[PDB]
């Protein structure tokens, strides 16, 4: 009571002489106020109403209005030109940091009538700036009018790296004790159980980066790939592919000449990918999807669409293995379609295994049960119809 | 007053409840995945961590805290023995 | 030694439990009524917190990675991790597709992996709950401990006041 | 020194349900009793449907201990080297370790409540008991542990106790979906025990359930408890048999047949039941 009532005349003097003042001056004013409040916390302990009470709600509204104005201003200043792209995120963070640095002492106060304004600053600044930056980076083109597809990949992955760079900062903000207290209060202020502030901005980031740019990337990669798979698809020698019998080198240790270019392209592309900063999950997804589509292309446009000999399957498997090596699994992985292709090529290798020649009889074929066969290669991922297709292709001379 | 813990028996009980939790979870996901209703999550699956989540976490936390108190006691005894040697 | 995602999960979880025991020790340290007769202890708490958030990002990351790995291991399986939009509700793992003709050994292996990952996602739900609980615990302890230091300074200044002079001539 | 050490190894292995580790240690304690005891009380009460016939066999076939005579110290060393986490547990301090060991043994004796353990019999019996403390309805839990039981490995006492207690309580639980604990069931005074046994026996719309519970639960209990006469005294009377309903009449005839078949050597019980039935029909 004593310290309250001795602050009272101080409050009177200042309020009579602070309600009209420069907002920029009001900044240093309120900072000195909260610094004296620190002082009266530690040095001369007092734990009642501070000088903040002088500032009328209208003054607080004018202040946060100037604040949101300066926020939007600095934002448009750092986001007005395309060349601002590659560093904006960082600066953006900095701005937020600055904003966080600027509001951190204001956030330090504990006065109740202002927690509302802390909500407003969280929404109309932090939520607002994050949403606006999300919209911008989502709808932005810092790239020249004339451009290449690889550049589209590049801007998408730089977008994604900006997404992750801002998203980790958003998560740190979420873990910030001030915003934590904000969320706890607002959950106790209304009937809500919100786990964060944004809860959508982060979700929008994740959805965009995991579906939109992910799928566009894999689509573009598939497109340029089929573009590079043009002549390799036209390879007809698979039938009459006589082994270059080299006693010193394994069978066809070098891939098809018409595919090495595609190999170098993919190598470059996935190299840019790996060198780019992505949440590992998305990289694994897109790499497995590229693996997936190349498995599909190989099994359909190559395997089923051509006759092969002993050396043909070896060459083709070698090509596939090189293409997959371009897409190295990170530390430890299998793949459904990879094991499927492996089962496939093992089946194809039945023609040149003159040991279990008993199963090539049409009546064990028509039997429909191939448990004995499936326990010869440990096949695990095939139906029975495709086995019939394979043995038909074998009997029909498609495999010499 | 030196805080005597003997986190051994508490670790034992926590491992007991832990294996119990683990087999309950195993049977639960067994009934769930082996759940013939591919479109309905079993109340057993949900109810596992609707009923044992906090127990599992507190038991695991108690296990780790007990093992860490024990291994701190252990490095303390080790340091005291080596300094004693 | 290919380090399975579950192995990273258990190592990171074990580290996380180390950190939980440490920060809980810090909390119970500040729950001891200790006077300077704290600052770098607070700093260490912030550093350990940022460690918690780094490691929790790593944890959810490798967790998503393991989920993807599972999805691409088995063809017939369609799993989807739906993060609960509410604190009081656990996260969700809807197994959408599963063909019952898969190999029994691989079936049980997927069973054990699902078992471990469900344990992990739920333990992680409870872990996020627990770190929220312990940061609210720390901040509540800050509100109570600044107030208790207020009351201790008030009591010390009060007995100092009282021993100085209070009109003891009556 | 080695005894308490291998003891705590038994503790940790049982707690972690490591059959592989506990197997070697089985013959290392020097007294099978204490080994089986810690093996019973400390083992996970819910460890597996069976997964434990191995310890039954370690109880059954121990005749030629020609296993690898690895020195106990080697066993300790390879065990700690295999699991570093329990090195701190085993590579322990001075008597503080023995203090832990003694308090563990006291906790074991307390949870046991002064149950000496001599062979598999009371082991499995007390195991079933203690696990049923949480088992809602599965008196059949350890069935496999005694169904493939070898010759002369279980006493006819245990067999008749299962057939006359475990099977009956299981059947009645499955009949009415109740959580009657084995301990509370044998605990249960025969008065209320029959009271609940004959509770909805008149609602039985058929001759199977009527003539089944008596066959497998009530009559075996009466034979095991020599309760042929006390039951007919307490229930086979006019008060319990008002003969108001045809169902009561059928049930009365059925129980008369049943225990008449049961009582064939007790002349006093036959006279008692004859007096009972003639009084019942004289009165109703």
């Amino acid at each position: 009571q004593f310290i309250n009532y001795v602050l009272q005349p101080i409050r009177d003097k200042v309020r009579s002489t602070l309600f009209q003042n420069d907002l920029k001056t009001l900044i240093v004013l309120i900072s000195q106020i909260l610094a004296t409040d620190k002082n009266l916390l530690n040095s001369f302990h007092y734990h009642g109403l501070g000088l903040v009470s002088l500032i009328s709600d209208e003054v607080w509204e004018k202040w946060i209005n100037y604040e949101v104005e300066m926020a939007n201003r600095q934002f448009i200043n750092i986001t007005k030109n395309p060349e601002d792209f590659p560093k904006s995120s960082q600066n953006f963070v900095k701005l937020i940091n600055k904003i966080y640095d600027y509001l951190e002492p204001f956030y330090d106060l504990d006065f109740d009538l202002l927690v509302r304004y802390k909500l407003m600053t969280c929404s109309l600044i932090f939520m607002n700036l994050t949403s606006s930056y999300l919209d911008y980076i989502l709808t932005v083109d810092s790239l020249n009018e004339t451009r290449t597809k690889e550049q589209e990949l590049y801007q998408t992955m730089a977008k994604l790296q900006h997404v992750n760079f801002v998203y980790r900062k958003i998560k740190s903000l979420s873990s910030n004790f001030i915003f934590i207290q904000l969320t706890d209060i607002v959950n106790s202020t209304e009937s809500k159980k919100y786990n964060s502030l944004f809860q959508n901005v982060e979700n929008d980031y994740e959805k965009a980066m995991s579906t939109d740019m992910q799928n566009s990337i894999v689509h573009r990669i598939q497109k340029l790939l089929k573009e590079t798979l043009r002549n390799y698809f036209k390879i007809s020698t698979w039938s009459t592919l006589e082994m270059s019998v080299d006693e010193n080198i394994g069978p066809s240790s070098v891939p098809s000449a018409e595919l090495v270019n595609s190999i170098n392209v993919l190598r470059r592309l996935i190299n840019k990918l790996d060198s780019m900063d992505i949440p590992l999950a998305i990289s694994l997804k897109v790499k497995n999807e590229l693996l997936n589509v190349i498995v599909n292309y190989f099994t359909e446009s190559i395997l089923k669409l051509n006759k092969f000999n002993q050396n043909g399957l070896n060459q083709f498997l070698h090509d596939f293995k090189s293409l997959s090596s371009i897409l190295s699994l990170p530390s430890h992985a299998t793949n459904y379609k990879c094991m499927s292709l492996h089962e496939l090529v093992k089946i194809l290798k039945l023609k040149y295994d003159p040991n279990n020649q008993q199963f090539l009889n049409p009546e064990y074929i028509k039997t429909g049960n191939f448990t004995s066969l499936k326990e010869a290669y440990s096949i695990k991922y095939l139906k029975d119809t495709k086995i019939q297709d394979a043995l038909y292709r074998i009997i029909y001379g498609n495999i010499l | 007053a030196e805080t005597s813990n003997d986190p051994f028996l508490s670790y034992v009980l926590s491992s007991k409840q832990l294996t119990n939790l683990n087999r309950l979870r195993r049977k639960a996901v067994t009934k769930q995945l082996g759940s013939s209703d591919d479109n309905k999550v079993s109340e057993e699956f949900l109810r596992y961590q609707h009923t044992y989540q906090r127990e599992a976490f507190e038991y695991l936390q108690t296990k780790h805290d007990a093992h860490k108190i024990m291994e701190s006691q252990y490095e303390q005894y080790q340091s005291s023995s080596k300094t004693r040697r | 030694m290919v380090v399975t995602f579950l192995q990273d999960l258990e190592v990171l979880q074990d580290a996380l439990l180390n950190n939980l025991q440490k920060l809980s020790a810090i909390s119970r340290r500040k729950e001891s009524g200790e006077s300077k007769h704290d600052e770098e202890e607070e700093i260490e708490f912030e550093d350990l917190v940022n460690i918690i958030e780094s490691k929790v990002s790593d944890f959810e990351s490798v967790l998503k990675c393991s989920i993807v790995e599972m999805t691409y291991k088995y063809p017939e399986l369609k799993l989807q991790w739906e993060k609960s939009p509410r604190y009081d509700q656990c996260d969700k793992l809807h197994i959408v597709k599963l063909d019952k003709q898969m190999n029994e050994d691989i079936y049980a292996q997927l069973v054990e992996e699902l078992d471990f990952v469900l344990q992990f996602v739920d333990w992680f739900y409870c872990y996020r709950l627990k770190v929220k609980e312990i940061l609210r615990q720390h901040h509540k302890r800050d509100l109570a401990w600044n107030d208790e230091k207020r009351d201790r300074a008030i009591k010390f200044h009060a007995v100092d006041y009282d021993k100085l002079h209070q009109g003891t001539s009556s | 020194m080695l005894e308490e050490q291998l003891y705590l190894l038994a503790c940790i292995f049982a707690s972690r349900a490591d059959t592989r580790n506990i197997k070697k240690l089985s013959t290392r304690l020097g007294s099978q009793s204490k080994y089986l005891e810690i093996l019973c009380v400390l083992w996970p009460e819910l460890d597996d449907p069976k997964n434990l016939l191995f310890l039954r066999e370690l109880e059954e076939e121990v005749q030629s201990p020609e296993g690898e005579e690895t020195t106990d110290e080697d066993v300790i060393v390879e065990l700690l080297e295999s699991d570093s986490s329990l090195i701190p547990l085993i590579e322990s301090d001075t008597t503080t370790r023995s203090n832990r060991y003694h308090e563990l043994q006291e906790f074991i004796s307390k949870k046991l409540n002064n149950k000496t353990l001599e062979n598999f019999e009371e082991w499995l019996r007390e195991r079933i008991l203690i696990c049923n403390e949480m088992i809602p309805e599965t008196p059949l839990l350890y069935s496999v542990l005694w169904e493939t039981a070898k010759s002369k490995v279980l006493s006819t006492k245990f067999i008749g106790w299962v057939e006359g207690v475990l099977k009956p309580l299981d059947h009645l639980n499955k009949r009415l979906h109740l959580i009657f604990k084995i301990n509370e069931w044998e605990k249960m005074p025969d008065s209320e025990l029959f009271k609940i046994i004959f509770d909805g026996v008149e609602d039985m719309q058929g001759y199977i359930g009527i003539a089944d519970v008596i066959e497998d639960e009530l009559a075996p209990t009466l034979s095991y408890g020599k309760k042929w006469e006390t039951f007919i005294t307490e229930f086979f009377n006019k008060q319990q048999f008002s003969l108001k309903s045809d169902t009561n009449y059928q049930l009365f005839i059925k129980l008369y047949y049943s225990l008449e078949k049961g009582v064939k050597d007790n002349s006093e019980a036959s006279r008692k039941l004859q007096s009972n039935v003639v009084d019942i029909l004289f009165h109703n």
